[PDB]
């Protein structure tokens, strides 16, 4: 529902934090209008409603086909601020080179995501090995009995790639939906049979 | 959004507390609490001193802002050492 985000940065940054001190060193001792720009935009929002030509769409598809190398949420909003920047700097008509600053801001938008919710790298491995730890003991045990003291002492220490209790409780609610197991308190369970 | 903090933690310490014991027991046999060679001051006097001090508002020089930019750098570096 939002189009592009940004994060502000921070570090020690000794050449810049010293420079930021120089700003606050000043502004204590001793055209940038207050109304002229305000009437400049409030005229310029509803009077001229600008156009769109082929000169933008040819470069526009040239951006996304390399971008595919979201789907269309990013595509709908990417023209709107491209339109408004053409509406701002040239209060007449469309621009063809207004899109390099469109791709300037959104390329900085995707810089914030280099590094579960929109990601599946942990989710291509967590559903696999948890589909393995059922089939082994269910081929050892003639019953479907699996108590709580066994599962803490089986799957917390086979591998150290999974968290202890933050995701093992939600690991079983999907198996509650996928015709495997049932819940009977913080103890005994009941598993799948053939 | 604040600037400074304090604390009122209690550590066991023998010499202070017996002095603190005489501190609280002295107020019962008599009724007066003053001591320790301090002449007590009327609150109107400092109130006039505050109100006179509130009518000055001095303006800083340049060497002070030169001394705080080096202060903030030395404030920046050690705070960026712990990270704990």
């Amino acid at each position: 529902r939002f189009d592009l985000v940004y994060l502000v940065l921070d570090k020690v940054d000794e050449k810049n934090d010293r420079e930021l001190a120089k700003h606050l060193t000043n502004l204590y001792l001793e055209v940038l209008p207050v109304e002229f720009l305000t009437m400049y935009i409030s005229y310029a929002k509803e009077h001229i409603h600008p156009i769109i030509t082929e000169a933008a769409k040819t470069e526009l598809v040239r951006a996304y086909v390399g971008m595919r190398k979201a789907t269309t949420r990013q595509l709908e909003s990417m023209i709107r601020l491209a339109e408004a920047h053409a509406k701002m700097k040239l209060k007449n008509v469309v621009e063809l080179e207004d899109v390099q600053e469109a791709v300037r801001l959104i390329r900085s938008a995707i810089k914030d995501y280099a590094t579960q919710t929109g990601k599946s790298v942990i989710q291509r491995k967590l559903q696999e090995d948890l589909s393995r730890e059922i089939m082994n003991v269910l081929k050892d045990q003639a019953s479907d009995s699996m108590s709580f003291n066994e599962l803490i002492k089986q799957i917390n220490e086979h591998s150290q790639d999974r968290v202890e209790s933050s995701d093992i409780q939600e690991a079983l609610s999907r198996l509650q939906q996928e015709d495997k197991v049932i819940v009977l308190g913080e103890g005994v369970r009941r598993s799948v049979r053939l | 959004r604040f600037d400074i903090l304090f604390l009122m933690l209690d550590i066991p310490s023998r010499d202070d507390d017996e002095k603190l014991a005489e501190h609280v027991t002295y107020v019962h046999m008599h009724n007066k609490q003053p001591d320790l060679d301090f002449t007590p001051v009327e609150p109107s006097k400092m109130r006039e001193y505050i109100a006179y001090a509130k009518t000055k508002r001095p303006v800083m020089s340049e060497a002070v802002n030169d001394y705080v930019v080096q202060a903030y750098i030395r404030l920046r570096q050690d705070s960026k050492r712990e990270m704990d």
